[PDB]
């Protein structure tokens, strides 16, 4: 029942602003101690800000003066206003519900915030056709994109079993590349429809690529 | 310098007892503030493991225990197993910095865990990519333990170094590792050879996959 | 003097602590229980050379003066002896100044550890 969904994460230039949202359902924000916690890629956890059930607000020294926490009881939403953002602020931002003694009982999935001056680039999607002993591998290649992330689903979310979306490679060019693979029974090849749904929100890229056996 | 300090790494054998320290300051642990612990699995948000100094939330086994005295705190794990492999963080409050604070974290390795040889899948460049005047060979490596692997590419029997991009191994939703290796070529270089091979070495185990311009 | 929980909850309401700086009455009642166990005469000496005085355990290094703590600041501008009184007025007025700092009610170690994020309303219930 208790849910926390964060939005507003994406690419921003250094010195620029960004506003994060956190929509709650299954509990009331005005009656709970809420907080924001961040984690930079491959680094540790960093506490950012907190809002007490009585209305009190507290901030970490690394974000003091630039950041502002707020709430809206009409929409049951938690906010995080970020100004004059730098490279040290690049991180996955978590919305958090506190239990006794500022211990965190429930966490959101987190939203990525990238602070870069580099250009946005949409990916080129190519099918990875099944090879020519009861199972077969097939997929999609997601080539040259910036920044992270890219989401990939199969047959509009219907295909989940045997799915494996691999972690992206960071090339010397500064662009990323990813691959998604699904293991299917060999008897279905050429009959069952296999479509990979690729999404890259920063570049507004939304593609559907159908994967089928090679014709000779 | 450091607000709360933990060792960057710790390792034990399956069935062995291990401990993770958390050194604090007079402004946090030493001030009388309680310590909480978190367990973070890869590609997941952290989860409360110990609250107060010793309390376990429901679902957390009795093999996990906490202790705290003076300026230090400790997390003990008895009867170590595969599922224990994760990142562990301690947490308190600091009255000088006026806010909640986390330790730097500890990576826990369970050395001994049954070994698993890698599964390899090699894809040749697609006809759609070749028609765009590009060529990418995709080598996918999955379900292996431990995480140390060496990738070797070959054009017939000659080793190829140029145009190779490989990821550093990363954990999946099953406590195995995954890795990718990409070979960038021109359509002319792809058609100049009879066979292309991706060879993976993993502790005395060797898996080779081959593609041919067909 | 040792207070009853309903006796202290009424005294704290007459001294203006209910919703002071967004902190409901139960928070203040819970804090005094885990800091002093409702005793106005409570005095805790620390290994660092300072002492915590009264029902709300006010520290002698930052808030009150006891003429015994080296590096004393006396931000509340009162002697620590005034905080050992059966009349909670002096302790309440110093507590109003403390909670106005950046730490808020976390300045009270026992409040953070035992009261923060719990059902504080239960302490003022049945009065």
């Amino acid at each position: 029942q208790v849910q926390l969904v964060e939005s507003g994460g994406g690419l921003v230039q250094p010195g620029g602003p960004l506003r994060l949202s956190c929509a709650a359902s299954g509990f009331t924000i005005s009656s709970n101690y809420m907080s924001w916690v961040r984690q930079a890629p491959g680094k540790g956890l960093e506490w950012v800000s907190a809002i007490y059930s009585g209305g009190s607000t507290y901030y970490a020294d690394s974000v003091k003066g630039r950041f502002t926490i707020s709430r809206d009881n009409s929409k049951n939403t938690l906010y995080l206003q970020m100004n004059s953002l730098r490279a040290e602020d690049t991180a996955v931002y978590y919305c958090a519900r506190e239990g006794p003694g500022d211990s965190i009982v429930y966490w959101g999935k987190g939203t990525l915030v990238t602070v870069s001056s580099a250009s946005t680039k949409g990916p080129s999607v190519f099918p990875l056709a099944p090879s020519s002993g009861g199972t077969a591998a097939l997929g999609c290649l997601v080539k040259d994109y910036f920044p992270e992330p890219v989401t990939v689903s199969w047959n509009s979310g219907a295909l989940t079993s045997g799915v494996h979306t691999f972690p992206a490679v960071l090339q010397s060019s500064g662009l990323y590349s990813l691959s998604s693979v699904v293991t299917v029974p060999s008897s279905s090849l050429g009959t069952q429809t296999y479509i990979c749904n690729v999404n890259h929100k920063p570049s507004n890229t939304k593609v559907d690529k159908r994967v089928e056996p090679k014709s000779d | 310098q450091s607000v709360l300090t933990q060792p960057p790494s710790v390792s034990g054998a399956p069935g062995q007892r291990v401990s993770i320290s958390c050194t604090g300051r007079s402004s946090n642990i030493g001030a009388g503030y309680d310590v909480h612990w978190y367990q973070q699995l890869p590609g997941k948000a952290p989860k409360l493991l110990i609250y107060g100094n010793t309390n376990r939330p429901s679902g957390v086994p009795v093999r996990f225990s906490g202790s705290k005295s003076g300026t230090s705190a400790s997390l003990a794990i008895t009867g170590l197993q595969a599922e224990d492999e994760a990142d562990y963080y301690c947490q308190s409050y600091d009255s000088s910095l006026r806010g909640s604070v986390f330790g730097g974290g500890t990576k826990l390795t369970v050395l001994g865990q049954p070994k698993a040889a890698p599964s390899v899948t090699l894809f040749p460049p697609s006809s759609e990519e070749l028609q765009a005047n590009k060529a990418t060979l995709v080598c996918l490596i999955s379900d292996f333990y431990p995480g140390a692997v060496t990738v070797a590419w070959k054009a017939d029997s000659s080793p190829v170094k140029a145009g190779v991009e490989t990821t550093t191994p990363s954990k999946q939703s099953n406590n195995k590792y995954a890795a990718s290796s990409y070979l960038s070529l021109t359509p002319e270089q792809w058609k100049s050879h009879r066979s292309y091979s991706c060879q993976v070495t993993h502790e005395g185990s060797t898996v080779e996959k081959t593609v041919a311009p067909t | 003097k040792v207070f009853g929980r309903c006796e202290l909850a009424a005294a704290m309401k007459r001294h203006g602590l209910d919703n002071y700086r967004g902190y409901s009455l139960g928070n203040w009642v819970c804090a005094a229980k885990f800091e002093s166990n409702f005793n106005t005469q409570a005095t805790n000496r620390n290994t660092d050379g300072s002492t915590d005085y009264g029902i709300l355990q006010i520290n002698s290094r930052w808030w009150c003066n006891d003429g015994r703590t080296p590096g004393s600041r006396n931000l509340c501008n009162i002697p620590c002896s005034a905080l050992l009184s059966s009349d909670i007025t002096a302790s309440v007025n110093c507590a109003k100044k403390i909670v106005s700092d950046g730490n808020g009610m976390n300045a009270w170690v026992a409040w953070r550890n035992r009261c923060k994020g719990t059902d504080v309303q239960a302490w003022i219930r049945g009065c």
